[PDB]
C-alpha cells in the first residue's frame, strides 16, 4: 500500500556471492547487489503471505 | 593453466570501507652509535646527501633527509659543534667501522 | 586583540644577472648538493640563520627559512658573496618579499562546522582529508590553517602588516 | 489593454471549454481561441535539445566520452536516482570546460570523476565516504584528495558539510548483527531501531564533546556503535573487544577507532562522576559502559558540568607552562659583512675535492 501511494515500484534487492580474479588472486564476495526483481502480492516472499 | 598455485582470499565484500587516506612509509629505527656515526659522516663529508647515502646501505636517502631536518630542528647545537670540526676522509677504516656495527647489530639481533 | 603573530618563514627569490656553472660551484662548495638525476638546481644551507637556498642556473635564486625581511636579505647577500668568491659576478639585484609563513594561538577552541556553515563561500572544510579547516581569504588573499587546538597557521602575504591586518580580521570571526 | 477606453484589467477566464482574454470592465475580449498540439502529434515529434542544435555532443572526444560513461556506471553501481546521474553528467561538463582539466591522464580523469560524484551525493544531503568511493576507482586516495583541494579551489563550488547523524545512519545498518544469521550466535542479535537510537545518542554526546572536530567521523561512528552494542548487553557482552566486534561484523575495524573509544570512555568517566550513584559505585573504564543510558537520560547537565570543571589533544594537553615562546630580536645584519671566514669553511680544499672525485669516480 505504502508503494501503492508512494507510486513507487515494489521489489526486493537480487543479493550474490562470486569468485573471480583481479591479478590471479581468487577474490571471493557473500552479499553483492545486481538487480532488483519485482514481487508479486502474496507470494512466498511477499510480506501479505 | 596452474595447478594448486593460489588460495582462496576474502576480500572488500563491497560494504561501506573506512576512509585511511595514510601511507605510512617504513622506516627503519635509529640506533644511538648509528646516530653516532653518522653524525661523524656528516662531520667528514659535509651536507651532502647523496654522499651520504651511497655510504649508508642499510639507510635510505629520504630517510637520511628527514633524520637531518630534525637534527638542523631539534640539536642545532650539536649540529654546528659537528661542522666546526673537520676530520680527513677515511676509506679502509670506514669499511672497518662499517664491519664493527654489522657485528654489533647483528649481536643485538641475537639478544 | 592582544595577540601578535609570529613569522616563521620567508620565501623571497632574487636574479644574479649572470650564468652560473652548477657543477663548479657543487664541486667546490661543502654546503652544496647537487644531483641532476632528479632535481636539476642546487641546494645550499646556512647555518647561523639556519635558512636554505635554492640556486639555478639561469642566475635566479631563492631563499627559504628566514624570520623576517631582513634575515632574507642578509642571507641572499651572503650567497651572493658565496657565489662570487666561486669566480662569479653576481650581483644583488631585483629582490623582492614574496611569500610569508607565520604561526599564532588564540587559546581557546573553535568551532570548524559553524565557520563552514556561516563562511561557506570563504573556506573549505574537509575533516575526512586533513583535520584543519582552509580559510581563503580574499580581500588581503590569505590561506589559514585552523584547528580545534585553536593555534591558526596564515600564508600568502606580501608584508607583515598583511599577517597582522589578516589575523585581527580573523580574531572576531574565530571568536564569535 | 481595452482598445476602446484603454483599461488595462484583462482577466484569463476559462469559458466552455475556451480560452480567451477579456476585461472586467466592458466585457469586451480583445484576444480569443488557443492553438494546443495534439498528443496524436505529440508521440510523432522527437525532442530536439540545444545541446544537439547547436553543433555540440558532437564535440565529444572519446576520453570524454569514456568519462561520462564512467560516470554513468558509477552512479549506476551505487543504485543512485537518474537525478544524480543528471547532476554528476552536468557537473562533469562543467568541469571540463578547462583547458588544464582537459589535458591530463587517465587517473586525473577517474579522479575526476570520484570528486564530481561525491560533489553530487553531497549536494542532495546523501552521505558518502570518500573511502568508498576510491574503493570504486583505479588510484590512490592522496592523488585523489590533491586533486580534489586543486579543483575545489579552481572551481570553488558549493560543499556542504557531511552530516553525523545520516552518516550514522548510512554506517550502522552495513553491520549484521541485525539478523541470527549461522554466523553469529543468538545473543549478539539486537534489533536495528534501538541499536541506531543508541548510536546517534552517543555520537550526538561526541559532537557536543568535541569529538567530530579533526578526527574522522567514522572511527567515531565505530566506536559509539561499539558501545552501545556492549551496553545493550554488558552481562554476555562486556567481555569483549573492539576487535573482537569488528571481526563479528566483517567490518574492517578503524586503527585510532579504539583510541577514539578510550577518549569517549573518558568523557563517560567526567560523567559518571556528576551522578550521585554513579560517583558512588566508582566504576571505571571497563564498568562505566552498562550506565551509558543513565549517561544520555541527563548528558546536558552532565556535559555542562563537565566543561565547567572542553576537550584538546592530549598532546598539549600536558600542561604547558610555555605557549607559544618568543623568539630573541636579531634582524640586525651588521654594517655590510658581518665576517668572512664563513665563505672559507664553506668550500672544498683540493685533498676534498679529490676525494669526492674518487668516492665517486
Ligand atoms: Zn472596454
Amino acid at each position: 500500500h505504502e508503494c501503492r501511494l508512494r507510486d513507487m515500484t515494489y521489489s526486493a534487492p537480487i543479493t550474490v556471492d562470486i569468485e573471480y580474479t583481479r591479478g590471479s588472486q581468487r577474490i571471493i564476495r557473500n552479499a553483492l547487489p545486481i538487480g532488483r526483481m519485482p514481487i508479486m502480492l502474496r507470494s512466498s516472499n511477499c510480506v501479505l503471505t | 593453466c596452474v595447478v594448486e598455485e593460489n588460495d582462496p582470499i576474502f576480500e572488500r565484500g563491497s560494504t561501506t570501507t573506512y576512509s585511511s587516506f595514510r601511507k605510512n612509509y617504513y622506516s627503519k629505527p635509529w640506533s644511538n652509535k648509528e646516530t653516532d656515526m653518522f653524525f661523524l659522516a656528516i662531520s667528514m663529508v659535509g651536507t651532502d646527501f647523496s654522499m651520504i647515502g651511497q655510504l649508508f646501505p642499510h639507510r635510505a636517502r629520504i630517510e637520511i633527509k628527514n633524520k637531518f631536518k630534525r637534527e638542523e630542528k631539534t640539536n642545532g647545537w650539536r649540529i654546528d659543534k659537528a661542522f666546526q670540526e673537520k676530520r680527513p676522509f677515511d676509506f679502509d677504516f670506514f669499511a672497518h667501522l662499517l664491519q664493527k656495527v654489522l657485528a654489533e647489530e647483528e649481536k643485538r639481533k641475537q639478544k | 586583540s592582544g595577540i601578535v603573530p609570529q613569522l616563521q618563514n620567508i620565501v623571497s627569490t632574487v636574479n644574479l644577472g649572470c650564468k652560473l656553472d652548477l657543477k663548479t660551484i657543487a664541486l667546490r662548495a661543502r654546503n652544496a648538493e647537487y644531483n641532476p638525476k632528479r632535481f636539476a638546481a642546487v641546494i645550499m644551507r646556512i647555518r647561523e640563520p639556519r635558512t636554505t637556498a635554492l640556486i639555478f642556473s639561469s642566475g635566479k635564486m631563492v631563499c627559504t627559512g628566514a624570520k623576517s625581511e631582513e634575515q632574507s636579505r642578509l642571507a641572499a647577500r651572503k650567497y651572493a658573496r658565496v657565489v662570487q668568491k666561486l669566480g662569479f659576478p653576481a650581483k644583488f639585484l631585483d629582490f623582492k618579499i614574496q611569500n610569508m609563513v607565520g604561526s599564532c594561538d588564540v587559546k581557546f577552541p573553535i568551532r570548524l562546522e559553524g565557520l563552514v556553515l556561516t563562511h561557506q563561500q570563504f573556506s573549505s572544510y574537509e575533516p575526512e582529508l586533513f583535520p584543519g579547516l582552509i580559510y581563503r581569504m580574499i580581500k588581503p588573499r590569505i590561506v589559514l590553517l585552523i584547528f580545534v587546538s585553536g593555534k591558526v597557521v596564515l600564508t600568502g602575504a606580501k608584508v607583515r602588516a598583511e599577517i597582522y591586518e589578516a589575523f585581527e580580521n580573523i580574531y572576531p570571526i574565530l571568536k564569535g | 489593454r481595452c482598445p476602446d477606453c484603454g483599461s488595462t484589467e484583462l482577466v484569463e477566464d476559462s469559458h466552455y471549454s475556451q480560452s480567451q482574454l477579456v476585461c472586467s470592465d466592458c466585457g469586451c475580449v480583445v484576444t480569443e481561441g488557443v492553438l494546443t498540439t495534439t498528443f496524436s502529434d505529440e508521440g510523432n515529434l522527437r525532442e530536439v535539445t540545444y545541446s544537439r542544435s547547436t553543433g555540440e555532443n558532437e564535440q565529444v572526444s572519446r576520453s570524454q566520452q569514456r568519462g561520462l560513461r564512467r560516470v554513468r556506471d558509477l552512479c549506476r553501481v551505487l543504485q543512485l536516482p537518474p537525478t544524480f546521474e543528471d547532476t554528476a553528467v552536468a557537473y562533469y561538463q562543467q568541469a571540463y570546460r578547462h583547458s588544464g582539466i582537459r589535458a591530463a591522464r587517465l587517473q586525473k580523469k577517474e579522479v575526476l570523476v570520484g570528486c564530481c560524484v561525491l560533489i553530487t551525493c553531497r549536494q542532495h544531503n546523501w552521505p558518502l565516504t570518500m573511502g568508498a568511493i576510491c574503493t570504486l576507482l583505479y588510484a590512490d586516495l592522496d592523488v585523489f584528495s590533491s586533486t580534489y583541494m586543486q579543483i575545489v579551489k579552481l572551481l570553488g563550488l558549493d560543499v556542504p558539510s557531511l552530516c553525523l547523524a545520516e552518516l550514522v545512519k548510512t554506517y550502522c545498518s552495513s553491520f549484521k548483527l541485525f539478523q541470527a544469521s549461522p554466523s553469529v550466535p543468538a545473543k549478539y542479535v539486537e534489533d536495528k531501531e534501538k541499536m541506531l537510537s543508541r548510536t546517534m545518542q552517543l555520537v550526538e554526546l561526541a559532537n557536543e564533546t568535541w569529538l567530530v572536530t579533526g578526527r574522522h567521523p567514522l572511527p567515531v561512528i565505530t566506536a559509539a556503535t561499539f558501545l552501545a552494542w556492549q551496553s545493550l548487553q554488558p552481562a554476555d557482552r562486556l567481555s569483549c573487544s573492539l576487535a573482537r566486534f569488528c571481526k563479528l561484523a566483517n567490518v574492517d575495524l578503524p586503527y585510532p577507532a579504539s583510541s577514539r573509544l578510550q577518549e569517549l570512555l573518558a568523557v563517560l568517566l567526567r560523567m559518571a562522576e556528576q551522578l550521585a550513584w554513579l560517583r558512588v559505585l566508582r566504576l571505571d573504564k571497563r564498568s562505566v559502559v552498562k550506565h551509558i543510558g543513565d549517561l544520555l537520560q541527563h548528558r546536558q547537565s552532565l556535559v555542562r558540568s563537565a566543561f565547567r570543571d572542553l576537550l584538546l589533544p592530549p598532546c598539549m594537553l600536558k600542561s604547558p607552562k610555555r605557549i607559544c615562546p618568543v623568539p630573541p630580536v636579531s634582524t640586525v645584519t651588521g654594517d655590510e659583512n658581518i665576517s668572512d671566514s664563513e665563505i672559507e669553511q664553506y668550500l672544498r680544499t683540493p685533498q676534498e675535492v679529490r676525494d669526492f672525485q674518487r668516492a665517486q669516480a
